[PDB]
RNA sequence: CCGGGCACUCUAACGGGACUGCCCGCGAAAGCGGGAGGAAGGAGGGGACGACGUCUGGUCAGCAUGGCCCUUACGGCCUGGGCGACACACGUGCUACAAUGCCCACUACAAAGCGAUGCCACCCGGCAACGGGGAGCUAAUCGCAAAAAGGUGGGCCCAGUUCGGAUUGGGGUCUGCAACCCGACCCCAUGAAGCCGGAAUCGCUAGUAAUCGCGGAUCAGCCAUGCCGCGGUGAAUACG
């Protein structure tokens, strides 16, 4: 959930980007 | 997941106190506030005794611990 | 020729033309269907024309803009049953009664201080 | 503690700023250190010309100001020989160059900042309070006004249970935005120690 | 505000990192709102005054 | 089949199974699946001897994994350790070692709540 | 409520079957707020029925909600030292929100996976005479009466 | 083609720079484009009431930057005068990209 | 997108609008109960605003201030520590324990805000953090910007498991003179407790609760899960 930090919403949550959720 | 960059840092007042006195060879002591500065290989066979903010710790350093700071060996608190 | 109301809710405008025709409904440069899919409420965004059986008599070209979908979709009801009723003022006799004339009032209430969300207080202990 | 100072209470309506000039997110936080800079001084000097207000004006370094003394000769000076001195005191603090008129307060008496004053001054000369918020109270309400307050903190007389004393007369309805109430409130230092005293004058509604 | 540690103004902090805000009217230095200079307390006392223009009190 | 060290994933896609690998997680595992043209969804019950051949070759020359890999992170605490450190020490203490606040919660490194006497009168809270 | 008597809300007639009573229905279902997918397990529920029984849905909706009506309840009442559980009628509005919650709350209870079965098999079961739910409706009238002994206690 | 940008703090003492600069130039240039709106921007400021503790009070403050457009389209040369220096408000700030 | 037009939507100034006025019923009156028009009734909904006073309440560490005390140190400058300690106890929260769910795709619909020594479109390199390079913006013109929940499709099948992401090993990117004590952020490993919580106890009456994400102040960066705001979806129940 919201504090997986290597997951799509994890990513979203800590408001950052990454190979789990790019900048499109 | 440790991390600095491209130019590893270390204070320049032990520095070109130890690649200088590498000139002459060894010698006993040292003394630093720079728990800042990394531990470079030049130091190897040195004795550098640092700071913790009430004491200067005599830290023996060595070819294993070539990379961690100094602050390192010189715990700040005292439990038990 | 063509009539048209407007019909807001929650923040949420819609334009609304009514235009005499089969009953097709453009949300957008959208079909009906296309814009609203799957989503179980948006039957009610027509039930105006239903109202009176208009729908197979009339066609709809709607904007919109401002909001979430379910607000669009209580903004939409109210402009097809306003140019629904300046295309024939006696429609009224009808749709007020089911208050699609009415523009709901209702919305985000602030967010007062001291309080986690409006109105939610935050929980305290050993009182 | 409770309730809102009258003025920044009604800002919006009965009660302009008292400085009306337009910045930007980069020199706004200047041209206020500013003001207060020359508010800072025409205070620390005028005090005996008695000044209720200060407003400040700017459009580009020609910085208008003003001041509402109820004694402009103490401003002015022999011929003016005041009002110059000053008058380059401004521009000698912020390289400005800016004009400084002066306005008379027709009844220093229907000035809140004033009455204050004036009750501060007679604490430290060691008038008895009761008398001085008593007669203050009169002052106003016999120049006017439809009502008026006046309110001393503690240490009332030298005592050590700092206390409060109270007065006031007609009208002074705070909770009504529409009142325009002037409010004035003045220190008063003392061998004890300092005294609050705040001026209440209700002074026309609509 | 230790007038002494008002050495702020001091702009020589060796490492542009000691810069810190601190307030231009009581020295306040745990509050002090960019925009204004001042602390939370005195840029409500002086907002009081109608001395900060524009700043009016919101409600809504 | 068994891939690395003894390892038995099985009756469930091979993606997920590979997971059952110390060593490898949905990232290593997908990768591997790409580098050796494998359906990740089948299951490992439905591989192919060829395909489980080219798994096993992969996987096991290409990382350190299981008991190998378990050795090297012991060895490298015991490092840190062996060594003034103040990381080690931490390790030697069992208290957390990524700087965390140890006056609450840091159980899952300290264990369980060992409690012991109080102060009652001074509301703790 | 010390004031008035705040009178009951209506809610807006069915997008189907145009009843009020199913709106309600789906709202004791719908949890966050997420009304949309509340909506869908409800009709995938009223469809299963469809499937395993030829009579329409709605029919069998209500049928079950009846069955889990309690004309009857107990409510604790504290008189002369102790609590006495009292017996006693239940409104008419009561027993509708009583019905509706424990069908949802019974249908969770179950043991198939999806969601819509839950609600279609408890609503069947319901219809039936049976269900967890309907056992809630029973163990309860069975809990008044059993105190009747302090029916005199009116409340 | 005068662009004008009016901003400021009160919304009197820009329209007092909108009808300045409306009619002093109806007689000299374009039919001009009415004095345009444009949103605000909004500044809050939220502060805890007292010096010490109490977390929970707060009262909150704003600065209101109204703005105005204008845009007189034919500078006429004889626009440029009645424009030149007849205006008023203290409180306010011009901007010309024409 | 261009011509072109202000209709519409907005933007934002100024006005209109609701008065128990109208109708029937009760009443001495005030007013109560309905009914009609109306976007809106009978305080429309939410703020700002909190009397005489009480707690001898908070705050001399925001400031101001009487007295008292130190005035080669109870002042001042640095470097390094510390405020981050950890057997243990409590408060407020965060993320969860999963299928009304979690993933990956692909597609929608916001509102208020912020943006020179800055937002940063777009292009290239890198799995990525980020680094090169650069368009436009002193912003209703450009940018942060994707809103998320939803919707379509597909995977997982009920397991401490595609639930959950705590710990810990490794490799890095940034901000900064400098990240040991003591920073976020990315990637690979690791994958803890937790299967819904004892006695107790908290919030909330509707666009409220619940739930979903977005922006701000402070600020280099950040330990924001705090705080102050914004909008999406949108209940239950109140006998008394
Ligand atoms: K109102
Ligand atoms: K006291
Ligand atoms: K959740
Ligand atoms: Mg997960
Ligand atoms: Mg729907
Ligand atoms: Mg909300
Ligand atoms: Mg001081
Ligand atoms: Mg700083
Ligand atoms: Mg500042
Ligand atoms: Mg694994
Ligand atoms: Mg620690
Ligand atoms: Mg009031
Ligand atoms: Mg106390
Ligand atoms: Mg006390
Ligand atoms: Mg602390
Ligand atoms: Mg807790
Ligand atoms: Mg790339
Ligand atoms: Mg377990
Ligand atoms: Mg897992
Ligand atoms: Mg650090
Ligand atoms: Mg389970
Ligand atoms: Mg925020
Ligand atoms: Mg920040
Ligand atoms: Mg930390
Ligand atoms: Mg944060
Ligand atoms: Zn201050």
């Amino acid at each position: 959930g919201k504090g997986d930090r290597r997951t799509r919403r994890g990513k979203i949550w800590r408001g950052t980007y990454g190979k789990y959720r790019p900048r499109k | 997941p440790r991390s600095l960059k491209k130019g590893v840092f270390v204070d320049d007042h032990l520095l070109e106190k130890v690649l200088e006195l590498n000139a002459k060879g060894e010698k006993r002591l040292i003394k630093t506030w720079s728990r800042r500065s990394t531990i470079v290989p030049e130091m190897v066979g040195h004795t550098i005794a640092v700071y913790n903010g009430k004491q200067h710790v005599p830290v023996y350093i060595t070819e294993n611990m070539v990379g961690h700071k100094l602050g390192e060996f010189a715990p700040t608190r005292t439990y038990r | 020729e063509q009539y048209y109301g407007t019909g807001r809710r929650k923040e949420a405008v819609a334009r609304v033309f009514l235009r005499p025709g089969n009953g097709k409904v453009t949300v957008n440069g959208q079909d009906f269907n296309e814009y609203f899919q799957g989503l179980v409420r948006a039957v009610a965004a027509l039930e105006p024309l239903r109202a009176v059986d208009a729908l197979g008599r009339f066609d709809a070209y709607i904007t919109v803009r401002g909001g979430g979908k379910s607000g669009q979709i209580d903004a939409i009801k109210l402009g097809i049953a306003r140019a629904l009723v300046q295309y024939n003022p006696d429609y009224r006799a009808k749709l007020k009664p089911l208050g699609f004339l009415t523009r709901d009032a209702r919305v985000v209430e602030r967010k007062k201080y001291g309080k986690h969300k409006a109105r939610r207080a935050p929980q305290y202990s050993k009182r | 503690g409770n309730k809102i100072h009258p003025i920044g209470f009604r800002l919006g309506i009965t009660r302009d700023w008292e400085s009306r000039w337009y910045a930007g997110k980069k020199q706004y936080r200047h041209l206020l250190l500013e003001d207060q800079r020359i508010r800072g001084l025409l205070e620390k000097e005028l005090y005996s010309a008695g000044l209720a207000r200060v407003d400040i004006e700017r459009a580009a370094d020609n910085v208008a100001v003003t001041v509402h003394v109820a004694k402009p000769g103490v401003v002015i000076g022999r011929g003016g020989e005041r009002i110059r001195v000053l008058r380059e005191e401004l521009a000698k603090l912020t390289g400005k160059n800016v004009a400084l008129n002066v306005q008379e307060v027709q009844n220093p008496n229907l000035s809140a900042p004033l009455v204050a004053q004036r009750v501060a001054e007679q604490i430290e000369r060691r008038f008895a309070v009761r008398r001085a918020i008593k007669q203050a109270v009169q002052r106003v309400m016999e120049s006017g006004a439809k009502g008026a307050k006046v309110i001393v903190s503690g240490r009332i007389g030298g005592a050590e249970q700092a206390r409060t004393e109270w007065a006031a007369q007609g009208r002074v309805p705070l909770h009504t935005l529409r009142a325009n109430i002037d409010y004035g409130f003045a220190l008063a230092r003392t061998t004890y120690g300092v005294l609050g005293v705040k001026a209440y004058i209700f002074l026309g509604e609509v | 505000a230790r007038k002494a540690l008002i050495e702020k103004a001091k702009r020589t902090p060796k490492f542009k990192v000691r810069a810190y805000t601190r307030c231009v009217r009581c020295g306040r230095a745990r509050s002090v709102y960019r925009f204004f200079g001042l602390c939370r307390i005195c840029l409500r006392e002086l907002a009081h005054k109608g001395q900060l223009p524009g700043v009016r009190k919101a409600s809504w | 089949a068994r891939i690395a060290g003894v390892e038995i994933p099985r009756n469930k896609r091979v993606d997920v199974a590979l997971t059952y690998i110390y060593g490898i997680g949905k990232a290593r595992a997908k990768e591997a699946l790409e580098k050796t043209g494998i359906n990740p969804a089948t299951r490992v019950k439905d591989l192919t001897e060829a395909e489980v051949v080219r798994l096993r070759e992969y996987v096991e020359n290409t990382w350190k994994l299981e008991g190998e890999l378990r050795a090297e992170v012991a060895a490298n605490i015991k490092r840190l350790m062996d060594i003034g450190c103040y990381r080690g020490l931490r390790h030697r203490r069992g208290l957390p070692v990524r700087g965390q606040r140890t006056r609450t919660n840091a159980r899952t490194r300290k264990g369980p709540r060992k409690t012991v006497a109080g102060k009652k009168k001074a509301p703790r809270k | 409520a010390r004031r008035r008597r705040a009178e009951v809300r209506q809610l807006q007639p069915d997008l189907v079957y145009g009843d009020v009573l199913v709106t309600a229905f789906i709202n004791k279902i719908m949890r966050d707020g997420k009304k949309n997918l509340a909506a869908r397990i409800f009709y995938d529920a009223c469809k299963i029925i469809q499937e395993k029984t030829g009579q329409e849905p709605l029919k069998v909706f209500k049928q079950a909600v009846e069955n889990v009506k309690p004309r009857m309840e107990v409510r604790s009442r504290r008189v002369g030292g102790a609590n006495y559980q009292v017996p006693m009628e239940v409104s008419p509005r009561r027993q509708q929100s009583l019905a509706l919650r424990w069908l949802v709350q019974a249908a969770n209870q179950r043991p198939e996976r999806r969601a819509a079965v839950r609600i279609a098999h408890e609503l069947m079961d319901a219809a039936e005479g049976k269900g967890g739910a309907v056992k809630k409706k029973e163990d309860v009238e069975r809990m008044a009466e059993a105190n009747r002994a302090y029916a005199h206690y009116r409340w | 083609k005068i662009r004008i940008k009016l901003r400021g703090f009160d919304h009197k003492t820009l329209d007092a720079s909108a009808q300045k600069i409306v009619e002093a130039a109806r007689r000299s240039g374009a039919q001009v484009s009415g004095p345009i709106p444009l949103p605000t921007r909004v500044r809050r400021f939220t502060v805890i009431r007292g010096p010490f503790k109490h977390k929970d009070s707060r009262e909150h403050f704003e600065l209101r930057t109204h703005n105005r457009l204008v845009d007189i389209i034919n500078p006429n040369r004889k626009t440029i005068e009645q424009l030149m220096t007849l205006d008023l408000p203290t409180g306010v700030e011009i901007e010309i990209k024409t």
